RNA sequence: UAACUUCGGGAGAAGGGGUGCCUGCGGGUGCGUAACCCGCAGGUCGCAGUGACUAGGGGGGCCCGACUGUUUAAUAAAAA
RNA sequence: GGUCAGGUCGAGCCCGGGCUCCGUGAGGGGGGAGAAGUCGUAACAAGGUAGCCGUAGGGGAACCUACGGCUCGAUC
RNA sequence: ACGGCUUUUCCGGAGUGUAAAAAGCUCCGGGAAUAAGGGCUGGGCAAGGCCGGUGGCAGCCGCCGCGGUAAUACCGGCGGCCCGAGUGGUGGCCACUAUUAUUGGGCCUAAAGCGGCCGUAGCCGGGCCCGUAAGUCCCUGGCGAAAUCCCACGGCUCAACCGUGGGGCUCGCUGGGGAUACUGCGGGCCUUGGGACCGGGAGAGGCCGGGGGUACCCCCGGGGUAGGGGUGAAAUCCUAUAAUCCCGGGGGGACCGCCAGUGGCGAAGGCGCCCGGCUGGAACGGGUCCGACGGUGAGGGCCGAAGGCCAGGGGAGCGAACCGGAUUAGAUACCCGGGUAGUCCUGGCUGUAAAGGAUGCGGGCUAGGUGUCGGGCGAGCUUCGAGCUCGCCCGGUGCCGUAGGGAAGCCGUUAAGCCCGCCGCCUGGGGAGUACGGCCGCAAGGCUGAAACUUAAAGGAAUUGGCGGGGGAGCACUACAAGGGGUGGAGCGUGCGGU
RNA sequence: GGUGGGGUAACGGCCCACCAAGCCGAAGAUCGGUACGGGCCGUGAGAGCGGGAGCCCGGAGAUGGACACUGAGACACGGGUCC
């Protein structure tokens, strides 16, 4: 059954941006996959979002600007301090400043880089490049 | 996908999504109410209560409608049942599952070569003790109440 | 078949259960962990030994070569144990005599065992009454 | 008796079903000479 | 409390400890301090306490016959 | 400090019972190496009766047959 | 080769050093004088196609491999290369090794998915609201000895070594303060996953009972003579006590022909004549009901082809064992004639298969095309039929196929593609599913399961060729079919083998 | 495990008398194999793997066992008793 929307969402992204889709449509829709596509289009990595009502948890519809290369979830949901990036970094993307460690923090959900200028940690959830 | 025969059937109902009672609707909260008591009187359960309100009286579902009683929460069959003293006793589902176990457990002591009923049956307590257990982590039946056979008639 | 598991954040126990069970296909760990090698072993673990020589032989080499390899057969002073060792050299059997002190090696085959067209023997000679063998065979050293 | 499906396999070898054959009269021989 | 086993046996295998008398307590069934049994503590005597009488010695191999049973009354009881 | 009695710790020796390891014991059983042996030809082509798996019974040896199964089966 | 220079080291001496010595240090006298070996030389791997010796012998070889009278691969000579006061040999540990895989391995065909299902612990778990701060993060006190480790400077000449400062290591523990995104915990509100229920239908799903289909076998009564059967050819065998064959009757025991389909139902094993009764599951259409009740599941439980076993029945046809006839050098077989167990029913045990989609199960996503089964919807016909045709949605069942995957064969929304979970299994080929031990079973057997030793390969996909007592096209008097003449039998000429 | 005591420099089934049936265990008790524990050392890019004789801290032993005297400190390597 379902276990992780957000890895079902982000799975579904890099699954239609290998093949060009313009268009997307997450469901379930959940405050975290919310916070995480806000951070997402901050950074330049999607276009517009939006949430759609549909009796039931909820849809959003992503447009795609072609600039994933991939993104996906991280688990098991690894804590993290705040000089203990590096090895992440190393972990997940090509090269340094990359791509952005999506992490939930004590001050809300937020890129590694935001993590790293505010001196706290928090648990990897994501990450995208 | 089905919980043993492991397949895919994607039939159901597609309900619209609202949040208020559509206006055509000719009868009120207390007059469905009314209706609800009146059904289970005559003897249906919850499932039959509504259908047979949404057939005959046209109306889409209670569940529409708020709560005159607790503005948290909205209507429904088994709360009227309960709030005028009609709830079932132990759960509807549990009890039409343990109805057809008596059932098939009859039928097997006539015929004692039907393997294929036999596992039947088998599956039938398996799903009866997951319900068992969920409704006792819930509370909503003894802490000590347990499926058996024999008892089982008493409550059928 | 299936994503490899378990992945979970609270799975360490079991994760580690499944490491241990299957370390023990692997046979170099499992011989180590075990002690197989020292329980067998004629050298109880040791680099070199000493013997007594019993008799000298020849063997067969192996297809497809041919030939004849000269080689004695030795009784270990640690244990009794009788083994046969090779005796590496042009003319080195003739430098060897019945009932003469000889110190053999382990030879450098596949992990310890035979090596070349000689299976079997898994020893060489080294000194012969506490002289080396490669310095008899090029003649500058005399048998003692 | 476990499987080893590549024993079936003929190259070079006996039938895997009479090896069987003979491995069963070998272990009942064997009871047999040790009492059991 | 072993080998073996037909799983019932072998078995009381083997092997080890105690045992009298006296002064009291406690338990069972019991109306009963009636009657018959079952334990506990202490003191004490001798070489020896089932002190007489009554009262198995034991274990490991092999052949024959499966077992209980019958037989040459008066030299053969056995594998017959 | 002698002698006697009692209460403790208690080595050593003896007996019985478990556990682990170590060395042999005539002979028997297969296993692997070897060489340029004897009998036949079982598999590889439709390998000459297609091959193979499970069970059962036979035969000097490879396999022979019966029931159920697969193609890891050539032809039409 | 000639002419010069220095003394780290070498020899002797004076001081300083040491508790006393010695070693070091300054200086003086002599003098290039006192000082290079080890492995390797075909590749992997830098270095010889040079010369003498051995001729599958000696030998070399971690692996490949070399030596058989022409050796750059063995021994030695002369060259050459790598390190150098070191250089080689043997055993052990790490890397090599993503061959132990949390980072970070595999299970269709190479080792590997339990034969299949239900479920206990564990692990993993839908959305929203509120509360606590257990986990998590940040800050701040007390700790985690020194030496060891890294950095800068200073002292032994620099260095090794020591000293002064800074940091790390001891994988962490503990007293407080703050945060609330996530996880845990308690409360509240939902329906999407999953269950329950109603409606019209589909199916060899299962059990019980009752009525049939021909076919095969036997027995009796008629017809009728001499054969029947069987094979490549025969024989055994049946037949005169009237066979094969035709007809009129009686009896029995298995199996349900074509229709039949990449068809349908079941977890799997499996399940086809026809009506009646009982019974399980699934698909479809549901503004119906409950409200996370879910997935997988070590242990454990249930089912489970054929075969086999226990006991009681039955036994038509087939047919292990066996007995006869044939073939063959032999035939314990293939072929033919008989034939017991079994195959069948009732009650139990056995739990084994190429039980194979050789592919575990639940969830989300990733171009299409074309058949067929069930349901629903719309349209057109209709002999108005539960009829026919077309399109669409859902669920099954096949084929081709794009992106992508793979060693390839091929898979490709029924993934063997990218993700989120859980269990099971694999770690070179044999030894070996063997030995020992334990559990189960009446037995046969089932489950569990090693070592010593041996081996360089075993194994998979595909390519070219050579083959097949495979298929299809062709060709040939050193092939045949139709024919002419001969050789093979005798003497001799000549050439071989032998003596 | 408790109720009450003895002994100890001290709490304690450490021991004693009396009350109950508790305690540990598939998250692997018991049993068996191996081993002095740590700071650290070897190796690897790291995760990790292997070792943990020499220097420091801690623990044990003095041919194998069992006992005691003196002393703050021992049941004491170059003190004592027995097998």
């Amino acid at each position: 059954t379902l276990l992780d929307p957000l890895a079902n969402a982000l799975s579904h992204i890099t699954n239609s941006e290998r093949v060009g889709k313009r268009e997307v449509y997450i469901k379930p829709a959940s405050k975290l996959i919310g916070e995480v596509l806000r951070v997402m289009q901050k950074y330049g990595y999607i276009g517009e979002f939006e949430f759609i009502d549909d009796g039931r948890a909820g849809v959003y519809r992503v447009q795609l600007l072609g600039r994933i290369n991939k993104a996906g979830a991280i688990k098991p949901r690894f804590p993290v301090k705040v000089s203990e990036f590096e090895k992440w970094e190393k972990r997940f993307l090509p090269a340094f400043e990359f791509g952005i460690l999506i992490v939930s923090t004590s001050q809300g959900v937020m890129s590694h880089k935001e993590a790293i200028e505010k001196g706290i940690g928090g648990r990897l959830i994501a990450y995208v490049y | 996908a089905r919980m043993h025969a492991r397949k895919r059937g994607k039939s159901g109902s597609k309900r619209p999504p609202r949040t208020a009672p559509p206006i055509w609707v000719e009868y009120t909260v207390e007059e469905i109410e009314n209706l609800v008591v009146k059904l289970r009187k005559e003897g249906y359960s919850t499932a039959m209560i509504g259908t047979i309100l949404r057939d005959q009286y046209g109306i889409p579902s209670v569940k529409l409608f708020k709560d005159p009683d607790n503005p948290n929460r909205n209507l429904t069959i088994t709360r009227i049942l309960e709030k005028h003293g009609l709830a079932p006793e132990i759960p509807e589902d549990l009890m039409f599952l343990i109805r057809r176990a008596v059932n098939l457990r009859k039928h097997l002591e006539q015929h004692p070569k039907d393997l294929h009923s036999m596992r039947g049956l088998q599956l039938i307590e398996s799903k009866i003790r997951r319900l068992v257990k969920y409704y006792k982590r819930k509370g909503k039946l003894p802490k000590n109440w347990r499926y058996d056979p024999e008892t089982a008639k008493l409550l059928v | 078949p299936g994503k490899k598991a378990p992945n979970g954040e609270f799975a360490g126990r079991k994760l580690k259960l499944k490491r241990k069970k299957f370390r023990w296909s692997d046979i170099r760990y499992k011989r180590r962990v075990l002690r197989l090698k020292e329980k067998s072993d004629p050298l109880e673990g040791a680099p070199q030994a000493r013997g007594i020589v019993l008799e000298k032989i020849a063997v067969e080499a192996k297809q497809p070569n041919s030939g004849m390899r000269k080689a004695v057969r030795v009784q270990l002073i640690k244990n009794g144990k009788v083994v046969t060792a090779f005796c590496p050299g042009d003319g080195a059997i003739k430098f060897i005599d019945e009932h003469d002190e000889v110190i053999i090696e382990g030879i450098g085959g596949p992990k310890g065992g035979s090596m070349g067209d000689i299976p079997g023997i898994r020893y060489k000679v080294v000194k012969v009454n506490r002289v080396s063998l490669k310095e008899l065979v090029k003649g500058r050293k005399e048998k003692p | 008796m476990k499987r080893r499906p590549r024993k079936w396999k003929k190259k070079g070898r006996m039938r895997w079903k009479w090896i069987k054959k003979r491995i069963r009269r070998l272990k009942r021989q064997r009871k047999k000479e040790r009492g059991l």
